[PDB]
RNA sequence: ACAGCUGGUUCCAAUCGAAACAUGUCGAAGCAUGACCUCCGCCGAGGUAGUCUGUGAGGUAGAGCGACCGAUUGGUCCUGUCAAACUCCAAACUUACAGACGCCGUUUGACGCGGGGAUUCCGGUGCGCGGGGUAAGCCUGUGUACCAGGAGGGGAACAACCCAGAGAUAGGUUAAGGUCCCCAAGUGUGGAUUAAGUGUAAUCCUCUGAAGGUGG
RNA sequence: UGAGGCGCCCAAAAUGAUCGGGACUCAAAUCCACCACCGAGACCUGUCCGUACCACUCAUACUGGUAAUCGAGUAGAUUGG
RNA sequence: GUUUGACUGGGGCGGUACGCGCUCGAAAAGAUAUCGAGCGCGCCCUAUGGCUAUCUCAGCCGGGGACCCGGCGAAGAGUGCAAGAGCAAAAGAUAGCUUGACAGUGUUCUUCCCAACGAGGAACGCUGACGCGAAAGCGUGGUCUAGCGAACCAAUUAGCCUGCUUGAUGCGGGCAAUUGAUGACAGAAAAGCUACCCUAGGGAUAACAGAGUCGUCACUCGCAAGAGCACAUAUCGACCGAGUGGCUUGCUACCUCGAUGUCGGUUCCCUCCAUCCUGCCCGUGCAGAAGCGGGCAAGGGUGAGGUUGUUCGCCUAUUA
RNA sequence: UUAGGCGGCCACAGCGGUGGGGUUGCCUCCCGUACCCAUCCCGAACACGGAAGAUAAGCCCACCAGCGUUCCGGGGAGUACUGGAGUGCGCGAGCCUCUGGGAAACCCGGUUCGCCGCCACC
């Protein structure tokens, strides 16, 4: 599984490039989603490859964006532990983390909007003209590498 | 076989034992064909269908098993050719075949031909095929008339011993009689 | 082109085949007394005639088959499409 | 007229004699130099190496091959050297020689096209390379920056 | 295009590679679909009879009835519904 | 008087939102019919802008031609070259249909049907692919995104280059870009090169600088 | 003797020279790395407005709820004032 | 009284890219422009149509560029005509027979991708009547894509409907279809001049100036064949190659058509350097004198006259 | 399939070559012209009638790779080309990096001298 993170806007970008975005439930610049890793979804994220930031995030890191970012399919309310107890099949945000990295649900399964809406990266990401092979912030990152950008954004 | 862009026949043809035009057009029908073929001592009689992998034959018959029921003649002539139609035809009939065209080969279409005997043998079996009578022989001949007579002008057997030596047209229709009613594989 | 005088083909009357004899379109004569012919008289004044005033179209470079088929048995004729020949020279 | 008109390959190839009449001939005098009754039966082996993809009218062929094979005779009218341009002018040519109107050229010329790295010019020599002065002389006259590379030759 | 003629531009598409030159085997030209069948458009450059305009040469199809031995099958044509008119000789069985 | 030509046509706001193209036209400064925009009524469960897989379509790039074809070297088999109107080969890629996932639709009715109303048929630029042309801030295609009709931030200024698509108001963090002063933020760190004020100039009509040469 | 980096020569134009300007030389240039910052109406966040939809309703009057998947716009269509 | 067309790197002349077919352009689906490249069609054919039978061709080899025999020979032959495609017990050749090149009426595709639009074209059926074949079957003209034409009117084909109170006759009107042309080819019946001119507009489009370009023009550089009695480089300097300028010319059509006053001259001001003189220098095929060539250099100077409107240029006498 | 007939795929099957096989199931060559039928002239062929002989052709069986073809390994080659991205480089032509694809020639070594279906048959 791994977290999308939109990090270049729409004006200009191919529109096949756009539509396959917000198939992928985002139509924001710092709006992150997690996605099975598939064949289907596969060709998906790797059409997107340049305007996006992706990688497999570490359980903590995950934990940490859920309980910070994550929102119900409607409302304000807060996705803590408690809310996470009280309206999903997991106990806890770490069940539900581990879950998802698992691939063994989604956030609407669990009624969460699929989208996690970051924040700008505190500290400036490393770019939207390279990727990270060049020192830039576009395409697929470490597990490290996505983490950081993930908790700057937290 | 010269070079990448040579062109090699397709098998049949190559063999010289399929002609792919006319069996398209036979194909058109959408009926069973009633394949024909002759050997030097032989006449073979078939009903073949179209399959996915090859034609089907679904009945035939064979001159030599002719004996079988009662032959004891000669199978490469014209009494021979029309008894192996009918009874390819019986079998035919069994099969739950009711019609055929007739598929004569590589040979030629001439009046009074052993092809056009086995094709009256099928259709008097039963069989429905689309045929011409005054491109058939004059019965006697079928029964094999043309041969007694020619061995009237004997002086010495027109058969190696075999059977008979004015030989009989007569042994034909005995035979005819048998194959039409009861009898086994039929 | 050439073309045969006589041959067999069907006849729209008759309903059969039969044997026709073909032959080129004589003019017919006018009368002068249709209506398009008192409409010229009638409308026809001082200056310009309109479209009586117009004369004689032109010839494409060559025309189409203009024919008759005759049944040879009972005698009535029928009309086919034609097509562009040159010339058409009859055989006997 | 200057090079400048046609040293790009920017147009398409132009090549078919089967529907381009008036082509005018080629000024390359010969391909094959020196003892071309011999083969490359020397020790030597030098090549004049196109640096960049470009078109070489039959102009600079024959003047770069001249100004280099004239040269060679620092060796002798029958010396002891064979000589090879290995390319052939096929590109056709053309100026429109009205304004913008019915603008297709008429033919003009023939070209060559040379692409960056491969060798226009082959000679064979015995330890006398006089040959890599007769280059320095002939990429003088072609269009393109040039590398003159030296094969089988580890007597330096 | 210098013309707009039917076979305009189809050089390529209805051309044999030389080894698949000469007349064509008949079991595919005496095929049988049902109405319903999934067929792949593509005409035979060997069989004259039988075709379509080349444009649809690559289409598939639904066989929906018959005309005469020839098929009637339906296609979409960008946006726009077509019924073409075409025999087993240029028809292949999808999957 | 008529004009297909120029000018003008007066209050507020909310939703959607083009076409500068195709066919016909004594037609190219105009129309009509399609494309496309919008509104209304009807239908009632699927739809397909993305990707994957399966079943099909294809001869462009490339390559090659002791595979056709036609060009194109030399020597007594060898040796030197090519193709928009060549092909023994052959992509990436585009594309028909189907399934899967995605997204979407069933009170926001999709897909589709019928009807009312248009506007429009001078377009332009960037990038990729082009064809013509010595070339052009040239002419003429094509795919796409943009300007036109697109604010705000950056680029000295500057329709289409970069960031960015934007209700009001407020706090915060970033993007492009930038941190010696003008001018918000470093006269930041480790190391190296350059002595020409080279340079301090992504892109560009716009920022030149070449073949050739250099014991700097 | 092979290769590479930066610079130099080649290098001529018309009112007043230029990198936007000042001016800069172990840089305020260039290349390899790195650190911390500044900087939009973007993104996050409070309140309000409009529009669409939902619940209740006679209501298109209130009240409550949903919008990550609503909020730019020439010609033009539609609608309230 | 009117007409005298359109397209078009302004318009005119030339051309027709004004109706059609093929290859390429065209970017491996489909679609795709230019006064883009190569080139065709406005017919011809009673067989050069149709079917059946028999048969296999170019070319080369061997035996008696005609003919005869054998062998190799997937196709280079032939198939009416462009181009591309198709075809070998055939779609080609030979022979024979035949008139389906038939009447009627449709389905579908094309014309017009997508996506509406006529004539025309094609594919595939049916009904009827036929041809050939043993038969399956083939024949809706020519193997496929060009060879085409509205309404009104006339002539023609077969039967029927109909014309004002009514009957007879004459002569009309109509249903279905064939033929006659509009090539500006989705169809007007059609010549020019205007500097005597007029109006509407256009910088949607030309002349002049500007702007872009730089083939042309001007100037430079690289290489240095060559000659220069010997000696490339005192001097001259080809070929080919790389550039700079924006003075000429051409191209483009960005700017102005509700106007940016023309050429040449004159007068008056500033500037550029690729320097003609002057200053300072280098080389010399530099004895001197007089030169030739080159470098730095734009301070100053670069004048008067004869022909011509001339710019330019030719000519005269002066001049550093 | 101890030899046959009709085929499907249509060179992996072609071209060329070696060896083996028949009182019989058989196929052929073969023998022969009164008939059906036949040669623009020939029972050559076509057609018909038939077994004295043969396994020499064909055919069937087993095998050979020199040519042609199919597929595969290794090398060429992750090269050539290319869909997406870049305030990366270059006077420019053009190039480079990241991401997703990915060839042709040719060389060397294997493979390939058909596979499969229905019917009939000591
Ligand atoms: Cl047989
Ligand atoms: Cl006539
Ligand atoms: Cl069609
Ligand atoms: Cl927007
Ligand atoms: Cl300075
Ligand atoms: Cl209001
Ligand atoms: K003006
Ligand atoms: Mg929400
Ligand atoms: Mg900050
Ligand atoms: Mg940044
Ligand atoms: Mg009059
Ligand atoms: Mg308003
Ligand atoms: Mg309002
Ligand atoms: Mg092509
Ligand atoms: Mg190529
Ligand atoms: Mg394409
Ligand atoms: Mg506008
Ligand atoms: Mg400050
Ligand atoms: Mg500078
Ligand atoms: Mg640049
Ligand atoms: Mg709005
Ligand atoms: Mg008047
Ligand atoms: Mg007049
Ligand atoms: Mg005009
Ligand atoms: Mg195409
Ligand atoms: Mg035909
Ligand atoms: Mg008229
Ligand atoms: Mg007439
Ligand atoms: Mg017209
Ligand atoms: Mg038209
Ligand atoms: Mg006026
Ligand atoms: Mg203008
Ligand atoms: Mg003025
Ligand atoms: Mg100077
Ligand atoms: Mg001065
Ligand atoms: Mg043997
Ligand atoms: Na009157
Ligand atoms: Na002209
Ligand atoms: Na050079
Ligand atoms: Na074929
Ligand atoms: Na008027
Ligand atoms: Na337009
Ligand atoms: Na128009
Ligand atoms: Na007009
Ligand atoms: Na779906
Ligand atoms: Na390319
Ligand atoms: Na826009
Ligand atoms: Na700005
Ligand atoms: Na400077
Ligand atoms: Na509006
Ligand atoms: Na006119
Ligand atoms: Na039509
Ligand atoms: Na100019
Ligand atoms: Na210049
Ligand atoms: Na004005
Ligand atoms: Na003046
Ligand atoms: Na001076
Ligand atoms: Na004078
Ligand atoms: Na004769
Ligand atoms: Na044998």
């Amino acid at each position: 599984m791994h977290a999308l993170v939109q990090l270049r806007g729409e004006v200009n970008m191919h529109t096949d490039i756009q539509d396959t975005l917000e198939m992928l439930n985002i139509h924001h610049v710092n709006h992150c989603t997690l996605v099975p890793e598939t064949d289907a979804y596969r060709g998906m994220v790797a059409k997107v490859n340049d305007f996006v930031a992706f990688g497999e995030p570490s359980q903590e890191t995950l934990e940490t964006v859920l309980a910070t970012r994550a929102e119900p399919l409607e409302g304000d309310a807060d996705v803590d532990d408690e809310w996470v107890a009280e309206h999903t099949d997991y106990d806890d945000i770490s069940g539900l983390a581990f879950a998802l990295l698992s691939e063994e649900t989604t956030l609407r399964e669990q009624g969460l909007s699929p989208t996690l809406r970051l924040h700008p990266p505190r500290g400036g990401h490393d770019g939207v003209k390279h990727p990270v092979k060049e020192g830039g912030q576009l395409g697929k990152h470490d597990t490290e590498g996505i983490d950081d950008l993930l908790e700057a954004m937290r | 076989a010269t070079g990448p862009r040579y062109k090699v026949p397709m098998r049949r043809r190559r063999e010289a034992r399929t002609d792919y035009h006319q069996r398209l057009r036979l194909l058109k029908s959408g009926k069973p064909r009633l394949v024909a073929r002759k050997s030097n001592k032989h006449v073979r009689a078939q009903l073949v269908t179209l399959g996915p992998n090859g034609d089907d034959t679904l009945a035939s018959a064979h001159s030599s098993d002719l004996a079988e029921y009662g032959w004891e003649a000669p199978t490469g002539n014209m009494p021979s050719a029309y008894l192996t139609g009918l009874l390819a035809g019986l079998r035919a009939q069994e099969a739950g075949v009711e019609e055929a065209v007739l598929d004569i080969g590589l040979n030629s279409p001439t009046p009074g031909s052993k092809v056009f005997a086995i094709q009256e043998g099928a259709i008097d079996a039963g069989l429905d095929i689309p045929h011409n009578d005054d491109v058939l022989a004059d019965w006697q001949r079928t029964r094999g008339a043309h041969i007694a007579e020619y061995d009237e002008q004997l002086e010495e057997p027109l058969y190696s011993g075999d059977f008979d030596a004015a030989d009989l047209p007569e042994h034909f229709d005995e035979l005819r009689e048998t194959l039409l009613d009861g009898d086994i594989e039929l | 082109m050439q073309m045969p005088r006589r041959f067999n083909t069907y006849c729209p009357h008759c309903n059969e085949h039969q044997e026709h004899e073909v032959e080129k379109v004589r003019s017919g004569r006018q009368t002068g007394m249709k209506w398009i012919d008192r409409q010229r008289e009638r409308n026809s004044g001082i200056g310009n005639d309109g479209k009586f005033s117009k004369v004689p179209g032109g010839d494409k470079p060559t025309k189409k088959t203009d024919l008759k088929y005759r049944c040879g048995e009972c005698g009535k004729a029928h009309l086919r499409e034609g097509w562009r020949a040159g010339r058409l020279e009859f055989q006997e | 007229k200057p090079g400048a008109m046609y040293r790009n390959s920017s147009k398409p190839a132009y090549t078919r004699r089967e529907y381009i009449s008036g082509i005018p001939g080629k000024k390359i005098a010969q391909f094959d130099m020196g003892n071309n009754g011999a083969g490359p039966t020397y020790p030597a082996q030098v090549e004049l190496v196109v640096e960049k993809p470009v078109q070489i009218r039959h102009n600079a062929l024959e003047a770069a091959r001249v100004a280099a094979n004239r040269y060679v005779q620092n060796s002798g009218a029958a010396a002891n050297y064979k000589f090879r341009i290995r390319k052939f002018p096929f590109h056709v040519i053309r100026e429109n020689k009205d304004g913008m109107r019915a603008p297709f050229g008429k033919p003009v010329g023939t070209a060559a096209r040379v692409h960056g790295a491969n060798h226009i010019f082959i000679a064979w020599v015995n330890p006398d390379p006089n040959v890599e002065e007769a280059w320095r002389r002939a990429k003088m006259k072609v269009t393109p920056t040039i590398n003159i590379d030296s094969s089988p030759a580890g007597n330096a | 295009p210098s013309s707009n003629g039917p076979l305009e531009g189809t050089r390529g598409k209805l051309k044999n590679k030389p080894r698949d030159r000469g007349t064509s085997p008949p079991q595919r030209a005496v095929e049988e679909f049902d109405d319903g069948e999934k067929v792949h458009l593509k005409i035979d450059p060997s069989v004259p009879n039988g075709r379509f305009h080349p444009r649809f040469d690559g289409q598939t199809g639904t066989v929906e009835g018959k005309q005469g031995d020839a098929y009637k099958v339906d296609i979409v044509d960008g946006g726009k519904e077509k019924t073409i008119i075409v025999t087993a000789a240029h028809l292949r069985r999808q999957e």
